RNA sequence: CGGCCCCCUGGACGAAGACUGACGCUCAGGUGCGAAAGCGUGGGGAGCAAACAGGAUUAGAUACCCUGGUAGUCCACGCCGUAAACGAUGUCGACUUGGAGGUUGUGCCCUUGAGGCGUGGCUUCCGGAGCUAACGCGUUAAGUCGACCGCCUGGGGAGUAC
């Protein structure tokens, strides 16, 4: 697709590179950009600022 | 003038305000010459993690070009309503006048 | 900063003769001119050739004879740090004379050999073996 | 730093040629104000050490300018600093 | 005299060398090996592995121009990744 | 690392299934990391020496491999 | 007698290594890089091996003994046929270092290798506890398969025609040391500098081998013919 | 120098051009910045922890180990001005075979999709010639040169005394 930047509030995307536990996967595993792979590292901490994405996989 | 972009989360409870509210902001920034480019009140929303105890917040989403002393009025007024739990403005380089992707 | 053009200028024959490289090109100047003729004409270089109207660069072509380069050893003398003048008794032979010694003269950039001939010193700009 | 317009304007008043950005007057010009703007920054905060080294670079540059102009041509040195009020 | 004309005509005459495959004549029949030409740096001495029958007696004796799939050539001695490409799909 | 025991999943199943989440978690490490107060100067040391030691034992293992071993 | 440029295109001749692996040494032998795989200049490397067909051929016409010095297994085969199809000596397996420099030991293999080889086969006695028999052949098989080909060398040989001068650096070496002029074919990854008749070409390729081995047997056998 | 957000702000880099026209490089004295520990005054104080206390160990144990624990570590504003402040490698400029990478620009090409061919900047490793006592450095030089500065002249006494 090509995207200009990654949106936090785009969060299927996100859901997709945050692991189950919410920590952010490794670039090694996900095999993204580094330059992507730091853009969408922004984008989650926002989305958990925000809580729409979890800080951790505990109780809710 | 300064692109933004505001988020902010409604205690669900203050959810018959919000349409006041979104009308008051909007208001305040027309009334300081500030542009408003996309506005979306997302709804009642279960949150991800419980915030001070209580869960649905009520998120609003609102892009606009203003002037940064009346975002700052905003910020503080955000600050010191007892209704809205969050908030986030953030700067933005280009107005971003497209719906969101939660609306798309 | 650059603080000696013909320096550098030794500097890069030196260095092309060590990689082999046929020729050698850098930014022309007039005594870096006179200097190729000297060499061109005690036959250390095959030939030179300045090219361009605004900024013109020489470009010397280099001599190679049994896989080793022709110019064995080529030393700056003078230098700006430090100026070199000779009187025409004491100008230098280098190689003890089979090398040459390009001194700038009264007349002109010329070789030891010919300032001697002439009877006049002048810089020692640098010795070639 | 300093905004579009006024770089723009500053070349327009001092520049020989409306498109002369490079002339010695205007560089002068355009870092004077630059320094100008800086200094209520640096009173504000005082431990921008990085900034005002940057500050510094800029005043150092200036002064070196200001002497080539002085040695090349003076009517020109003398004139400039008189419209721009700079001390010597 | 001239060598860019021979070359590109040698050129147009591959099909593809890069990425897919291009034919060759077999070089030799080995024990569990066969080595089958290829035009280009160096021969294919490929596994007769992919080419064994149910009955256990191998199908190719010495001449046969297989399918073996050239690709990823010069691979310090020679060039060998698999014969089985196209004659799989 | 929420584990749910499935229905009719027999118990070493799902405890063969937790041991392997909290793995890939790696919690375990990091407590163990955690346990004392590593210096920065500590850190930054092992990380590089890991860096070299990953680098040299792979450029031994491509190269290095292509030799009559016996 | 020459080689033509159609032949060697068939060959196989032009195609080298991969342009991480080559030589800057040999950097002016290259024409061009198709697909990450060096092309080497045959305008270049015709009238280099025709040079060095001509020596070669020279050299046998004074009656100077050549050593075909290949190692490489694909290589191996045809090295040898070439040395004996124009009566040459060959080193088809692993050189000994020092087979030249150490020559009067490795003389001395040599003699060792011949009497065992004569006992064995002209002697036909067999007997001899069957171990020596086993221990012997194995002997005998190591020395023939090692040294076979420069057994009847006598001396040193007057000139040395390598395959692959990367993969052969030793003898090259070697040659360099006692002075014996160098016949070499030099593919991309190779150093010419050791090299006296670098010859360009493509040291792995079968056909091109082959073709290498061919002309050079040729010439021999024409310079002896005379 | 490391969560996220806002406000003020310095540098680096690329692209095309346009402009000034040697305005440059280095720099003794001088001036500024300068980890941590330490000092002053006023705050703060969860965790850790010099000193200190007790418990162990030991021939002893003024240590290592254990339980505690105050300065300090934190904030404001001053001072101090040193470190293996290290790449044990002064700054600036030119030239000299290569390979595999990382990061961030950028031109064209069918972007057949993350591609293909260039062209920069910074950066890690390997390695050639050359250099080196050797170890090694090796286009980011410890290679070939030019400019300026600082420094060395046997070990100790001593970076000590006055
Ligand atoms: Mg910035
Ligand atoms: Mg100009
Ligand atoms: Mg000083
Ligand atoms: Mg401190
Ligand atoms: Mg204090
Ligand atoms: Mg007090
Ligand atoms: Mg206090
Ligand atoms: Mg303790
Ligand atoms: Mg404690
Ligand atoms: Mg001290
Ligand atoms: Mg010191
Ligand atoms: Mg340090
Ligand atoms: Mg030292
Ligand atoms: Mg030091
Ligand atoms: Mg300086
Ligand atoms: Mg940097
Ligand atoms: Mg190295
Ligand atoms: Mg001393
Ligand atoms: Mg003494
Ligand atoms: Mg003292």
């Amino acid at each position: 697709e090509g995207v200009q930047e990654i949106d936090y509030k785009d969060i299927a995307t996100l859901k997709n590179y945050i692991t189950e536990s919410g920590k952010i996967v490794p670039s090694r595993i996900t095999g993204t950009r580094a330059k992507y792979q730091r853009q969408l590292a922004r984008a989650i901490k926002r989305a958990r600022y925000l809580s729409l994405l979890p800080y951790t996989d505990r109780h809710q | 003038m300064r692109h933004y972009e505001i988020v902010f989360m409604v205690h669900p409870d203050q959810s018959e305000q919000v349409p006041g509210m979104i009308e008051r902001y909007t208001a305040a920034i027309t009334g300081a010459e500030g542009k408003i480019h996309r506005l979306e009140d997302w709804g009642r929303r279960q949150l991800a993690y419980p915030i001070n105890k209580l869960h649905k917040a009520h998120y609003v989403l609102m892009n606009v070009e203003a002037p940064q002393e009346v975002i700052d009025e905003l910020e503080t007024t955000f600050r010191f309503n007892d209704a809205v739990i969050r908030s986030m403005v953030m700067r933005t380089k280009h107005a971003v006048t497209e719906a969101s992707p939660m609306v798309k | 900063s650059m603080q000696d053009p013909i320096a550098d200028m030794l500097t890069r024959i030196r260095n092309g003769q060590a990689a082999n490289k046929a020729a050698v090109t850098m930014p022309s100047s007039k005594l870096k001119v006179a200097i190729a003729n000297v060499l061109k004409e005690e036959g250390f270089i095959e030939d030179f050739k300045v090219e361009g109207d605004t900024k013109p660069e020489l470009e010397l072509t280099l001599k190679y004879f049994q896989g080793k380069a022709v110019v064995e050893s080529i030393q700056r003398v003078s230098r700006p740090g430090l100026r070199i003048y000779k009187r025409k008794d004491e100008l230098p032979k280098v190689m003890a004379g089979l090398g040459i010694a390009v001194v700038s003269t009264s007349k002109g950039v010329m070789t030891d050999r010919a300032a001697r001939q002439a009877g006049l010193g002048g810089e020692i700009i640098c010795y070639v073996a | 730093s300093l905004s579009t317009e006024a770089t723009a304007k500053i070349v327009s008043e001092f520049g020989r040629d409306a498109n002369d950005t490079g002339s010695t007057e205007v560089q002068v010009a355009l870092l004077t104000a630059q320094i100008n703007h800086l200094q209520g920054h640096f009173a504000e905060h005082k431990k921008d050490h990085h900034s005002r080294r940057g500050l510094l670079r800029m005043v150092s540059q200036r002064r070196k300018l200001l002497d080539y102009l002085k040695r090349k041509d003076v009517a020109r040195y003398t004139q400039l600093i008189e419209r721009l009020g700079l001390r010597r | 005299e001239s060598f860019a004309q021979l070359f590109e005509e040698s050129l147009k005459e591959i099909e593809t060398r890069p990425g897919s495959i291009v034919r060759g004549v077999v070089v030799a029949i080995d024990k569990d090996v066969v080595l089958v030409d290829a035009g280009l740096k160096s021969e294919s001495a490929i596994p007769a592995e992919q080419f064994k029958n149910a009955q256990g007696e191998l199908e190719i004796q010495v001449g046969d121009e297989v399918d073996v799939a050239l690709d990823a050539v010069e691979d310090g001695f020679g060039e060998t990744l698999l014969s089985r490409e196209k004659a799989k799909r | 690392p929420v584990i749910k025991v499935r229905e009719n999943e027999p118990f070493d199943v799902a405890l063969r299934r937790f041991k392997r989440s909290c793995e890939k978690a790696g919690v375990l490490a990091e407590v163990r990391r955690r346990e004392f107060y590593e210096k920065p100067t500590t850190e930054r040391k092992r990380a590089k020496a890991s860096a070299v030691k990953r680098h040299a034992k792979k450029l031994a293992r491509e190269n290095a491999r292509r030799t009559r071993l016996y | 007698a020459t080689v033509s440029m159609r032949d060697m295109l068939k060959a196989g001749v032009h195609f080298g290594h991969q342009t991480r692996y080559w030589n800057p040494k040999m950097k002016p032998f290259i024409f061009g890089a198709r697909n990450k795989v060096h092309i080497i200049n045959l305008e270049k490397t015709v009238p280099m091996f025709n040079e060095a067909l001509a020596e070669l051929n020279k050299i046998a016409s004074r009656k100077g003994k050549i050593l075909f010095v290949g190692t490489k297994r694909a290589a191996s085969e045809a090295v040898k046929d070439a040395a004996l199809s124009c009566d040459q000596f060959f080193v088809n397996h692993r050189w000994l270092g020092g087979m030249l420099t150490n020559w009067k030991t490795v003389r001395q293999s040599i003699k060792r290798l011949k009497d065992l080889e004569t006992q064995s086969q002209d002697g036909t006695f067999d007997k001899l506890t069957k171990k020596e028999a086993l221990m012997r052949t194995r002997e005998l098989e190591k020395l023939e398969n090692s040294l076979g080909g420069i057994k009847d060398m006598g001396g040193l040989p007057d000139a040395l025609f390598v395959i692959d001068a990367d993969h052969e650096h030793i003898a090259i070496k070697e040659a360099n040391n006692l002075g014996i002029p160098v016949f070499a074919i030099v593919d991309t990854n190779s150093d010419p500098d050791g090299v006296d008749f670098v010859i360009p070409g493509n040291d792995d390729a079968i056909r091109a081998v082959t073709l290498y081995l061919g002309a050079v047997a040729a010439t021999v056998r024409e310079g002896r013919s005379q």
